[PDB]
């Protein structure tokens, strides 16, 4: 089965600055994994799918990168905008069902 | 199997006596479009149809759509494979099978799954035998039915016993 | 007026059953697959249980195979959930939501989710 | 040539467990007591149904194609043992003129041996020791059932004696034992 591992527990950095999570998946995944960005409260919503494929809606300034088992998302440039918890989630074939992340939460 | 190409030519097969399992071809990860037009997936799966067609083809990232009505444009009326009145699924996945289903004269071949049920003798039940239909208590006989025959007949042509198709043993049915 | 309002929301003894629904409007009922989410406190999402658009076919996550019942009446546009052997890991934030694909049957992604409605045991 | 058929040619029509019991079916039967055309090659018409029979002690009798035109132009079935096992299949074959393209499938699965071929495809049939055509009593079972769809009305022999008899539409009370096998048969329009 696939579990997903993510690293940091935390982010900590003033906003404009550069923020890199980490999900390091078991095993190969194919051709698509995807990351969810959640503000507290709000309606989850994807942001990468394929793990470098930009979704719609999304800007730019979001950007993912990995196949295997490395997979970590990059933002350039911080603002209110994006501060939220963050997801990296797929789906399974062995029993037909979905496997999440933990979460990795972002601080000032 | 690797390599495919070429549509006008696509190479294409008749699947005929087997049973078409399309159960295992939902719940791999990697299909990411699966579509029917007309009737559900596990509802193609117990029709019983003679010739399930089916063929191959490579692609490119930004797939126009494979024709359900008739579609239009380009390559999708200038390559191939045009069926107006699609009863018919189209695949796809990270490629494509699009699959027209005959109900020809023939006898229907390729034939549904047909997921079975565990055998519980000595009480009462509503049993289905392979297409042999009706109410009873099955219990353990002591008849011997020759290697081919499929159910016991009474006097006044009542179903009296029948031999369980996947282990082959006998049961009256009383 | 496109959205989804959930209901059944309240409180049962471990053991006992439960009932949920989820209206939907503003958009075709009977042409979009469900889904029913559940988030439990302090914890991330966890699928429960999926419909095809035309519920004729039903997945169930392991966590609450052949324990709950997902169904879909067409007639009101209202889907339910059915609930029997509740135990304590089940308090949740029960999202109802709705499936990305107009009539794919690939069942990958949530593009819409219901505001939530607390079950707790 | 012409020999006496006896009482050969009996099947079991169904597959159905009958015990100890008189079973009255109609369906295609060799009629008893006809007389069936013996061949020392040639096309012979199908017509409702064969029987078949022949006596061998060298295997030279190997199989039979069945259809309509026996030419590409049309599916044909072709029946061949071979070694140890049968290919049976379908395909538009282009035949030759004394033998010895599209399919629609390929199925592989002193001594006496009786077959029926009917018409889905059936295939029935008994091998048994002998030592012109037997006079006795013996059944044949089914072994052979192909889903074709095939228009059969003409076939041929590929190979030493055989002998073909056509079935006809004749009422026939089956004899059933306690075991289930037919023993006996009466052909209800013989006298
Ligand atoms: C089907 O599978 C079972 C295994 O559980 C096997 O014992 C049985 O023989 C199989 N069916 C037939 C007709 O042999
Ligand atoms: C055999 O059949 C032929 C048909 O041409 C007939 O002339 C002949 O009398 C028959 N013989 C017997 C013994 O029935
Ligand atoms: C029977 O015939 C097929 C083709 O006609 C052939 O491939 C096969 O080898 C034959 N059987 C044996 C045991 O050789
Ligand atoms: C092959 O034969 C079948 C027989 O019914 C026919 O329907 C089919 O069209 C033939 N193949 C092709 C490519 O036409
Ligand atoms: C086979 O014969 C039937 C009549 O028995 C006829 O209707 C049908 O057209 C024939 N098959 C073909 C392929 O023409
Ligand atoms: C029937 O079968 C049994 C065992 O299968 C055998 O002992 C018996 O001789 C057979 N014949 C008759 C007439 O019972």
């Amino acid at each position: 089965e696939i579990v997903l591992t993510q690293s940091p527990a935390t982010l900590s950095l003033s906003p404009g600055e550069r923020a890199t999570l980490s999900c390091r998946a078991s095993q190969s995944v194919s051709t698509y994994l995807a990351w969810y960005q959640q503000k507290f409260g709000q309606a989850p919503r994807l942001l990468i799918y394929d793990a470098s494929n930009r979704a719609t809606g999304i800007p730019a300034r979001f950007s993912g990168s990995g196949s295997g088992t490395d997979f970590t998302l990059t933002i350039s440039s911080l603002e209110p905008e994006d501060f939220a918890v963050y997801y990296c989630q797929c789906r399974s074939n062995w029993p037909p069902g979905i496997t999440f992340g933990q979460g990795t939460r972002l601080e000032i | 199997a690797t390599r495919f190409a070429s549509v006008y030519a696509w190479n294409r097969k008749r699947i005929s006596n087997c049973v078409a399992d399309y159960s295992v071809l939902y719940n791999s990860a990697s299909f990411s479009t699966f579509k029917c037009y007309g009737v559900s997936p596990t509802k193609l799966n117990d029709l019983c149809f003679t010739n399930v067609y089916a063929d191959s083809f490579v692609i490119r990232g930004d797939e126009v759509r494979q024709i359900a009505p008739g579609q239009t444009g380009k390559i999708a009326d200038y390559n191939y494979k045009l069926p107006d009145d699609f009863t018919g699924c189209v695949i796809a996945w990270n490629r494509v099978v699009v699959l027209s289903f005959e109900l020809l004269h023939a006898p229907a071949t390729v034939c549904g799954p047909k997921k079975s049920t565990n055998l519980v003798k000595n009480k009462c039940v509503n049993f289905n035998f392979n297409g042999l239909t009706g109410t009873g208590v099955l219990t353990e006989s002591n008849k011997k039915f020759l290697p081919f025959q499929q159910f016991g007949r009474d006097i006044a042509d009542t179903t009296d016993a029948v031999r369980d198709p996947q282990t082959l043993e006998i049961l009256d049915i009383t | 007026q496109v959205q989804l309002v959930e209901s059944g929301g309240g409180v049962v003894q471990p053991g006992r059953s439960l009932r949920l629904s989820c209206a939907a409007s503003g958009f075709t009922f009977s042409s979009y697959g469900m889904h029913w989410v559940r988030q439990a406190p302090g914890k991330g999402l966890e699928w429960v249980a999926v419909i095809w658009y035309d519920g004729t076919n039903t997945y169930y996550a392991d966590s609450v195979k052949g324990r709950f019942t997902i169904s879909r009446d067409n007639s009101k546009n209202t889907l339910y959930l059915q609930m029997n052997s509740l135990r304590a890991e089940d308090t949740a934030v029960y999202y109802c939501a709705r499936d990305l694909a107009y009539r794919d049957y690939v069942w990958r992604y949530f593009d819409l989710w219901g505001r939530g409605t607390l079950v707790t045991v | 040539a012409y020999t006496n058929s006896f009482t050969r040619g009996v099947y079991y029509p169904d597959k159905v467990f009958r015990s100890s019991v008189l079973h009255s079916t109609q369906d295609l039967f060799l009629p008893f007591f006809s007389n069936v055309t013996w061949f020392h090659n040639p096309v012979l018409p199908f017509n409702d149904g064969v029987y078949f029979a022949s006596t061998e002690k060298s295997n030279i009798i190997r199989g039979w194609i069945f259809g309509t035109t026996l030419d590409s132009k049309t599916q044909s079935l072709l029946i061949v043992n071979n070694a140890t096992n049968v290919v049976i299949k379908v395909c538009e074959f282009q035949f030759c003129n004394d033998p010895f393209n599209n399919c629609t499938f390929e199925y592989v699965s002193k001594n006496l041996r009786e077959f029926v071929f009917k018409n889905y495809f059936k295939i029935y049939s008994k091998h048994t020791p002998i030592n012109d055509l037997p006079q006795g009593f013996s059944a044949l079972e089914p072994l052979v059932d192909l889903p074709i769809g095939i228009n059969i009305t003409r076939f041929q022999t590929l190979l030493a004696a055989y002998y073909v008899g056509y079935l006809q539409p004749r009422t026939f009370l089956l004899k059933y034992n306690e075991n289930g096998t037919i023993t006996d048969a009466v052909d209800c329009a013989l006298d």
